[PDB]
């Protein structure tokens, strides 16, 4: 199967340098285009440009001449997408995806990876439980001022999905994120089943795990 | 360059119907070798874009076959007939017929269904967040339809302006409800001065508001 799986969400000043990777598999690496595909928070999907694997070459859009830059590790299969001079109209989720060059199109696509230029440093959440009390209960995690975006929240290392909202995070007057995530579940399983909820925000370091009880 | 140019931004559509979304470039995609190299593809929520037409009117392997494309030369259709929950996203058309390829605007295909009455449940700030010297309640509206919903706050039964938040998921890919939560921040100072913290919903599924409360200190 094909794979397409891009390094984890970055913050840098403006000025600096980051460099995104996608490491591919499932198939003959050098046999694809690898192409790069700007989002900006809403925004339509943008074709900054690709590499051909088997001669080495890169091809840009009018908008990204300049300031990008694609590698390649043939042996290691994975390609690079690397922005000089990073300024904030750049802060943006990039995605690679494969070039089906047959028939011109991009066949399968990396998670994206969410670059912040921002001045300011980064600054990790506080986890607090949202308890339930009282057939059904709903229990969750409030994460709390944080910076940039994104969190990652699971409950139960992955294993609990249904039921489960992380909501979009909000900004405060403070100039921080937060945003809390819910599980609705069988109120009689509260005295059985223990939730915990696992917190990760990359930028920071910070891997929290918060049981939510009673 | 070539612009693209998606029709509607938003297309609202009931399960079962059919949604057709337009696309039209600036000049003509058929290439001088006789291909058309228009492409479709589509981006749920949070998720990376997935293909779904290729050539206009192909569809790529695993997509269902109630998707369907068509068109020529500048103007192109994507048809999605007998609409379902898990059809709900972003749909882009792009082109690859000319360097650069572009990608049209995308349009997002909103489902239309039976109002649905939100399940309301109130949190009290907890002891650990209370000790950091904040206070966040939260009031959860989960699984509604549709979006819009009024959600007051009252603290010894007054009424509250501009200390709250709201965020809405998008519409659940199953059963294509809204869940929303509304958060009161408040200083650890602040919340002591008050006993009773309630949040009222109203709701196009419920008859009357509904109310969350809860005491502190229980
Ligand atoms: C005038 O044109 C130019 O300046 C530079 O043109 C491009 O880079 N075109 C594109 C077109 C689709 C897709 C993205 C861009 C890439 C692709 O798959 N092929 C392709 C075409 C033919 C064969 N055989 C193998 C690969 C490309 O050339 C790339």
């Amino acid at each position: 199967q094909v794979q397409l799986v891009q390094s984890g969400p970055e913050l840098k000043k403006p000025g600096e340098t980051v460099k995104i990777s996608c490491k591919a598999s499932g198939y003959m690496f050098t046999n694809y285009g690898m192409n790069w595909v700007k989002q900006a928070p809403g925004k339509a999907l943008k074709w900054m440009g690709w590499i051909n694997p088997y001669t080495g070459e890169s091809t840009f859009a009018d908008d990204f001449k300049g300031r990008f830059a694609f590698f390649l590790e043939t042996s290691a299969t994975t390609a690079y997408l690397q922005i000089n001079n990073l300024k904030n109209e750049d802060t943006a989720t990039y995605f690679c995806a494969r070039g089906t060059t047959i028939v011109r199109a991009f066949d399968y696509w990396g998670q994206g990876t969410s670059v912040t230029v921002s001045s300011a440093s980064t600054k990790g959440p506080s986890v607090f439980p949202l308890a339930p009390s009282s057939g059904t209960a709903a229990l969750g995690c409030l994460v709390k001022d944080y910076f940039p975006e994104p969190v990652t929240v699971s409950w139960n290392s992955g294993a609990l999905t249904s039921g489960v909202h992380t909501f979009p995070a909000v900004l405060q007057s403070s100039g921080l994120y937060s945003l809390s995530s819910v599980v609705t579940v069988p109120s009689s399983s509260l005295g059985t089943q223990t939730y915990i909820c696992n917190v990760n925000h990359k930028p920071s370091n910070t891997k929290v795990d918060k049981k939510v009880e009673p | 360059e070539l612009v693209m140019t998606q029709t509607p931004l938003s297309l609202p559509v009931s399960l079962g119907d059919q949604a057709s979304i337009s696309c039209r470039s600036s000049q003509s995609l058929v290439h001088s070798n006789g291909n058309t190299y228009l492409h479709w593809y589509l981006q749920k929520p949070g998720q990376s874009p997935k293909f779904l037409i290729y050539k206009v009117s192909n569809r790529f392997s695993g997509v269902p076959d109630r998707f369907s494309g068509s068109g020529s030369g500048t103007d192109f259709i994507l048809k999605i007939s007998r609409v379902e929950a898990e059809d709900l996203g972003v749909y882009f058309c792009s082109q690859s017929t000319h360097f650069f390829p572009t990608f049209g605007g995308g349009t997002k295909l909103e489902i239309k269904r039976t109002v649905a009455a939100p399940s309301v449940f109130i949190f009290p700030p907890s002891d650990e967040q209370l000790k950091s010297g904040t206070a966040s309640v939260v009031c959860l509206l989960n699984n509604f339809y549709p979006r819009e919903a009024k959600v007051q706050w009252k603290v010894d039964n007054a009424l509250q302006s501009g200390n709250s938040q709201e965020s809405v998921t998008e519409q659940d890919s199953k059963d294509s409800t809204y869940s929303l939560s509304s958060t009161l921040t408040l200083s650890k100072a602040d919340y002591e001065k008050h006993k009773v913290y309630a949040c009222e919903v109203t709701h196009q599924g419920l008859s009357s508001p509904v109310t969350k409360s809860f005491n502190r200190g229980e």
